[PDB]
């Protein structure tokens, strides 16, 4: 993936947190995506990213709080694909 | 003690504010509560003593190609105790932490909670309608950054909410409560933070050396990447002061940490805490033999040296008025030389205090002092004496008057 | 009634709505509907503009020198719905704070006793009041009352720095609690006394005894007496004294001063000798002393037109 | 800037058919350059990935000249001999 | 030309009752209290 | 702070090390000692340049005894770990910093000239010794990475030197 | 050599001290034309090295050359740029004229921006502004004398100045038939003062007070366009021009976009909250419409527009009055 990835990062340029962080995502390298998180305040996955994660539980919250966003049905002005 | 403390509090409580009569109470109450606080000291740190003199014998593994961080913990306790007294002043400083706390932390689940709400939710569907002037610029999206990445304010009910919460998981990291404040995290809708607060921990992989049965792997192997992102949040100004000083006190970071720090035992601890944080990250450092890298502090960083006297001639040097003050009681000036293990210079002390004016320390004091010193004799410690019998005569003439 | 001194040609266009000194007497500051704020140094006579700061949209209604110990600063207020931060660096004059967080016009700010820090209060036409705290790190904090009065602020004025307790011994090196105290009058007539508890502002009094708008308020100074007072004056043409004996009791009574033909606009403590300035609608400023009986007295009447 | 790369080049060769003394003037010339562009030339053109570049050109043109002012005063020097 | 018109500076005589009325409207009174002096 | 921030780089530059003496030598005493925050450092720090100066040039001519020669090693090999550190957080920190770097570095060159014994004895007082601490602290010195480094690169040449002195 | 040689090795740091010294002794031993073009050019290079400089650590140590105890200055690009900001000043001053070329020799950097503005060169005078802090007011006044040279201009004059004002940036000189030398460089003038934006009415001001020398009659819209900004300052000017009926629409307009009628071209804001009456600039009017009052025609004017005031105050006190009962319903939740 590393090739291709690095002809999507020279073309996605300043800046969308709904698609560069996808394609990064679909091929890691976590250390320089933590960098690039620069611009919001959110390395939420700076550590995330790197380690293995509390997996089981720590991310299944970070599910339960996008189920209640959800059911709040509050915050309908949120990123189109923020949720994917 | 915790008996007549309890009566004591009880009674203090039914006074109406503004009379005068009952201002020895709360003198002596807080003399009773040192001295509560000192009986325990006693027990803790004295126990410990006893044991390790009963073990101060085997022994012994050295290194392995791995570096599980709690194997080479585990290997250090064999063979250093030094750094772990350290570890023991702040285990009973956050026990201060908690007895101050106590039954408020269920009280804390009356503010922290669920909602009927509207909110900034309230305004931007409002603006969606009308273009309505004099219009404060809030944040678009809810994520947990937005507020920081976007240079905007929450809704200034939202962001006291914030405030309060932040305090109050400040005040539970404080006292040693680290699972209650990510209990409050989750309770409160902020999983994500609650997980932040979870990287502190230990990797350890029991399967390495070959077991049984699997077990399932723990801690963080991202600790570093974690401890640098929380080192750059307490630097942010962006931040709140309180969880600028939640990342500082999980870092390490004890120049963010000690701006949130109102008395003597918040600045000892802060000391403390980032002291034995330091120990240990150097010693799992040491024990590395390659990988990539979380951090390149400065040298004046790793050329730093840490030692229980350099704490306290640092509180000497601050410059917070209170810390000064509280500084010079006599409890706090025993507890120095206590962590210190400097009996001879507690001794001056004592000797000082009694030529000053024997008339002027307080019943309890000589008390305190009176059986400090049998304790010490009990160790074989009793450390000078024509002074000791002086300080018994004078403490028996002044129960006989 | 003194004799005459420096006469300062200010080269304005407009009405001087309101004019401050400097701490030491050095430095003039004034404002004016023309939304300049000028500041001449009249130093031993010789009038000197020095600066024509710029920076407000609309009228400035008011402005207070800070304490000299963090510099030469400056606010400004404005019906533009801004308070400024005018600091001079080496002779030069910038702004370097703009707060924009009330929604009407800004009728009055004043700068907290030193003791407390570098803290001004902001009242509003939006009916709030806005305390501004600079820590020496970082952006100014801000704690705003929303709601502080129903019509809206006209006035702010800090309560004198008082050590509770003053004369109990204390060890060398300690820090003192102040009660933060300030007072406020508003276009619902009430005058309002405000205290900071546990870093939250809590109205701690409501006045009642103006039957229209409260136009100025001013606490005097501590002259080391315990008995507090404010001056109040309104619409209705009437100047009130407030006093409290006891800061245990809470208790304010009030004392009517005077009452006017006219409006009357501000009211101000001499620092020294607690005499109460008071001007007027009908274009007097008359100087008020209380006797050895606690009558007050006009000890003079300052017309426009007698230098 | 395109006519000032041009020279870039053209300095860079083994041999250099500019004088010292002509391309001091287009040293004025390029800083006048960027007087007018700190001010009046368009900001929106001025702000591009390229400042790097334009630097390294910077630098070579004074590396290059250096060298052509040392030859010529050390021939010229020379011939009045 | 160099010579001017010449500023009519007075803090106006004594116009009153018009603006007055004008002011007995209480929908704003922090206009008609710019005039005098704080 | 005050002082620091101000009075040090403004009397380096004019080298006027006695007015700043006093409130230095005041501070130093043991007792405020206790209470100075940063005291340790900057007060190590200041102390230090100008002791180490005026030391230098008066034992070295006096009769250069032995043991304060010891001392002043003493304390110059630490002070070295200790110019390392210097969190100059602003400009004219930083350009202070500089200053003071600069005309250390000229007075130990003018001062080491006569130090280390000038070998009339041997085959002209040649460098063979090498200080492992002294490259090992320049290491650790922070300073611009211009001149500093260039600085570093020289001394990385005279090492160099010593080793094929050595070879 | 010595300068070549510090090129050479990269010494950007000596090549700057040494050029400075250059410049230094030149001017110092050798006050004739050449030499004192090698001082220049000196200087000029002492600059151009220093500014050639690396990055992160780019900061490189300067001090003071106290050779033509010395003490040391930190300059920064800074304060040479000031130095040389002069320096060209003064060459442009004896490149245009000869007897300020040699009194620029011997001149300072206000000493050009007066040179500057004598021989015309409101251009030049606008870059010794933005070199020099002296602000743009002498660059406004000298592209609001190129704009008084279209109002009060000959033919000669006028073929002149269409080559003065080609050599500054108006980027569009549209030879319209009807647009002459002098309306190019009136829209150079304008170009300038919008391509230096400054919080303050500095620009309308010295254009204006420009204007008014002689008296002026500036375009429609141009005068809509400073009332969406500055009404009063407008005001004032006009009882410098002593107009009286302009004043009045001026009036007449503002009072019709605060009562909501063309509001966007009086930089005017306006469930009541706020409505700022300028009392004190319609009591002038007062006063200078009662000073005079000869004309049938202003008295006419102010007694209609008297009237319709009224008409305003009493409609503003039925809309406070309902305002106030609306907002005394509900304290009943």
């Amino acid at each position: 993936a590393e090739e291709r990835i690095e002809e999507e990062v020279s073309l996605y340029g300043p800046e969308r947190h709904v698609e560069a962080v996808f394609s990064f995502l679909t091929g890691g390298r976590i250390s320089d995506a933590c960098r690039l998180a620069q611009k919001s305040g959110d390395h939420r996955l700076s550590l995330l990213l790197s380690q293995m994660v509390g997996s089981q539980e720590m991310r299944e919250l970070i599910s339960l709080q996008l189920v209640d966003w959800n059911k709040l049905q509050v915050d309908h002005y949120i990123q189109e694909e923020r949720l994917r | 003690c915790n008996t007549q403390i309890t009566l004591l509090k009880k009674i203090v409580k039914r006074v109406t504010p503004g009379q005068q009569k009952f201002s020895k109470t709360a003198s002596i109450l807080w003399l009773l509560q040192q001295e509560m606080v000192t009986w325990r000291l006693i027990a803790a740190l004295y126990r410990d003593r006893i044991q390790s003199a009963l073990e101060e014998e085997n022994m012994f593994e050295i290194a392995a190609p791995n570096a599980s961080e709690k194997t080479i913990v585990d290997k250090l306790f064999q063979r250093d105790t030094l750094v772990r007294q350290s570890q023991l002043v702040v285990d009973w400083l956050e026990s201060i932490a908690k007895d101050e706390v106590g039954d408020f932390s269920d009280n804390i689940e009356y503010y922290a909670k669920s909602v009927y709400w509207e909110n900034t939710l309230h305004t931007l569907k409002q603006r969606s309608m009308l273009s309505l002037g004099s219009s404060r610029p809030l944040v678009s999206e809810l994520d947990p950054d937005a507020p920081i990445r976007q240079k905007l304010p929450l809704d200034d009910l939202d962001r006291e909410d914030d405030i309060r919460l932040l305090k109050y998981l400040f005040t539970l990291i404080r006292a040693g409560m680290t699972d209650e404040a990510q209990r409050l995290c989750k309770r409160c809708g902020q999983a994500w933070r609650a997980a932040t607060l979870e990287g502190w921990k230990l990797y350890h992989d029991a399967n390495i050396n070959g077991g049984t049965e699997l077990q399932a792997v723990e801690g963080n192997p991202y600790r570093c990447v974690w401890k640098t992102c929380c080192w750059r949040m307490a630097e942010d100004e962006q931040f709140n002061k309180y969880e600028r000083a939640i990342y500082a006190t999980l870092s390490g970071n004890l120049k963010q940490l000690l701006p949130v720090c109102e008395s003597w035992e918040d600045t000892v601890w802060a000391h403390f805490k980032v002291m034995v944080d330091s120990l240990v990250e150097q010693e799992i450092r040491a024990s590395i033999i390659s990988f990539n890298e979380a951090n390149e502090l400065p040298r004046e960083y790793l050329e730093a040296n840490w030692t229980l006297d350099s704490v306290f001639e640092e509180l000497q040097a601050t410059d917070k008025k209170r810390v000064l003050e509280e500084n010079r009681e006599h409890y706090h000036i025993i507890q120095k030389f206590v962590i210190l293990a400097d009996v001879d210079g507690l001794m001056d002390e004592f000797s000082e205090w009694l030529s000053n004016g024997k008339n002027l320390l307080l019943g309890h004091l000589l008390r305190f002092m009176t059986h400090l010193l049998l304790f010490f004799r009990t160790l074989g410690l009793q450390a000078k004496e024509e002074v000791s019998v002086e300080v018994l005569k004078t403490y028996i003439q002044r129960l006989i008057n | 009634m003194v004799s005459v001194i420096n006469t300062v040609d200010t080269s304005h266009e407009d009405m001087i709505h309101d004019a401050q000194m400097d701490y030491y007497g050095i430095r003039l500051a004034t404002c004016s509907s023309d939304r300049s704020v000028k500041i001449f140094d009249v130093k031993n006579g010789g009038q000197i503009l020095i600066a024509d700061l710029r920076g407000h949209d609309g009228p400035v209604w008011q402005v207070a020198w800070a304490h000299p110990m963090y510099g030469n600063i400056l606010a400004s207020c404005s019906y533009d719905r801004k308070v400024i931060i005018w600091k001079e660096e080496n002779g030069t004059w910038e702004k370097t704070y703009e707060y924009t967080g009330h929604d009407s016009s800004v009728n009055s700010v004043c700068w907290a006793p030193h003791d407390f820090g570098l803290v001004l209060a902001c009242g509003s036409s939006d009916g709030a009041i806005s305390i501004l705290t600079f820590t020496g790190d970082g952006p100014w904090e801000v704690k705003k009352i929303s709601n502080a009065h129903t019509i809206g602020c006209n006035a702010v004025s800090w309560a004198p720095s008082v050590i509770p307790g003053s004369l109990v011994d204390q060890p060398s090196s300690q820090k003192p609690n102040y009660i933060k105290r300030f007072v406020s009058g508003g276009c619902d007539n009430l005058v309002k006394i405000w205290r900071e508890e546990d870093g939250q502002w809590k109205e701690d009094q409501k006045l009642e005894a103006h039957s229209d708008w409260v136009r100025d308020v001013a606490w005097a100074p501590s002259i080391g007496l315990p008995t507090s007072t404010i001056a109040s004056c309104s619409q209705d043409g009437r100047v009130y004294i407030w006093t409290s004996d006891d800061a245990a009791t809470n208790c304010w009574t009030p004392k009517l001063l005077h009452k006017f033909n006219d409006v009357v606009w501000h009211v101000s403590w001499s620092i020294t000798a607690n005499i109460l300035a008071v001007s007027g609608g009908d274009n007097k400023v008359t100087l008020w002393k209380e006797s050895v009986d606690g009558q007050w007295a006009c000890i003079s009447d300052v017309n426009k037109g007698q230098g | 800037l395109t006519l000032l790369l041009d020279a870039l080049p053209l300095l860079e060769q083994k041999q250099v058919i500019f004088s010292a003394e002509q391309t001091y003037e287009l040293m004025r010339c390029l800083e006048d350059r960027m007087a007018a562009k700190l001010e009046s030339t368009s900001p929106d053109e001025i702000q591009k990935q390229d400042s790097s570049i334009d630097n390294t050109k910077v630098e070579m043109l004074r590396l290059a000249l250096a060298r052509n002012l040392a030859r010529a005063i050390v021939t010229e020097g020379a011939l009045q001999e | 030309r160099t010579v001017g018109t010449r500023r009519q500076q007075e803090l106006v005589p004594l116009e009153k009752s018009v603006t007055h009325g004008r002011g007995s409207l209480l929908i704003d009174m922090g206009l008609f209290m710019g005039r005098s002096f704080r | 702070k005050l002082v620091t921030r101000h009075l040090a780089a403004d009397a380096v530059i004019n080298e006027n090390y006695r007015y700043l003496q006093s409130f230095l030598g005041e501070l130093s005493n043991p007792e405020h000692c206790k209470h100075i925050q940063d005291w340790e450092t900057a007060g190590k720090v200041y102390l230090d340049y100008i002791r180490v100066i005026d030391m230098l040039n008066l034992i070295q001519q006096d009769e250069s005894s032995g043991c304060e020669l010891e001392k002043l090693h003493t304390k110059v090999m630490s002070l070295c770990k200790w110019v390392e550190l210097i969190h100059c957080y602003t400009a004219k920190d930083r350009l202070a910093q500089s200053e003071m770097a600069k005309r250390v570095a000229n007075i130990l060159r003018v001062v080491l000239s006569l130090q280390q014994p000038p070998e009339s004895m041997s085959d002209s007082s040649e460098p063979r010794v090498p200080l492992r601490l002294l490259a090992p602290h320049i290491g650790r010195l922070p300073m611009p990475e211009d001149y500093a480094l260039e600085e570093l690169r020289g001394l990385t040449q005279s090492y160099l030197r010593e080793l094929i002195c050595d070879s | 050599l010595l300068y070549a040689f510090h090129i050479y090795r990269h010494n950007y740091r000596k090549a700057g001290s040494v050029m400075f010294e250059y410049g230094m002794r030149l001017g110092r031993e050798v006050r004739t034309l050449r030499g004192l073009q090698k001082q220049v050019n000196s200087y000029l290079a002492c600059l151009n090295c220093l500014r050639l400089i690396r990055p992160e650590y780019a900061w490189i140590v300067q001090p003071v050359s106290g050779a033509v105890s010395s003490q040391i200055e930190i300059l920064e690009l800074r304060d040479l740029e000031k130095e040389y900001v002069l320096a060209q000043t003064r060459l442009t001053l004896a490149k245009h004229n000869p007897s300020t070329a040699a009194i620029a020799g011997s001149s300072a950097a206000e000493e050009m921006v007066a040179l500057l503005v004598q021989a015309g060169l409101f251009d030049t005078a606008i870059s010794l502004c933005q070199t020099f802090k002296l602000a743009l007011t002498s660059v406004f006044e000298g592209l609001a004398c190129k704009c008084i040279r279209l109002q009060q201009g000959g033919e000669a004059a006028q073929a002149e100045a269409w080559e003065w004002l080609a050599a500054n940036q108006l980027a569009t000189v549209i030879t319209t038939k009807e647009s002459s030398a002098t309306d190019e460089a009136w829209r150079l003038m304008i170009s300038y003062l919008d391509k230096y934006e400054a919080k303050n009415t500095l620009y309308h001001h010295c254009i204006i007070n420009k204007l008014l020398s002689h008296g002026v009659p500036l375009p429609n819209w141009l005068i809509n366009r400073y009332k969406a900004m500055d009404a009063a300052e407008l005001l004032r000017l006009y009882l410098k021009y002593d107009l009286l009926e302009e004043a009045a629409e001026l009036v007449l307009e503002y009072v019709d976009a605060l009562l909501g009628k063309g509001h966007q071209y009086f930089g005017i804001q306006a469930t009541s909250q706020l409505v700022w009456f300028p009392y004190s600039a319609i009591d002038h009017l007062r006063q200078a419409l009662g000073e005079n009052e000869s004309n049938q025609h202003n008295q006419a004017i102010l007694s209609k527009l008297q009237r319709k005031m009224d008409e305003y105050f009493q409609k503003l006190k039925k809309a406070t009055d309902d305002y106030k009962k609306l907002v005394q319903k509900p304290l009943r939740a």
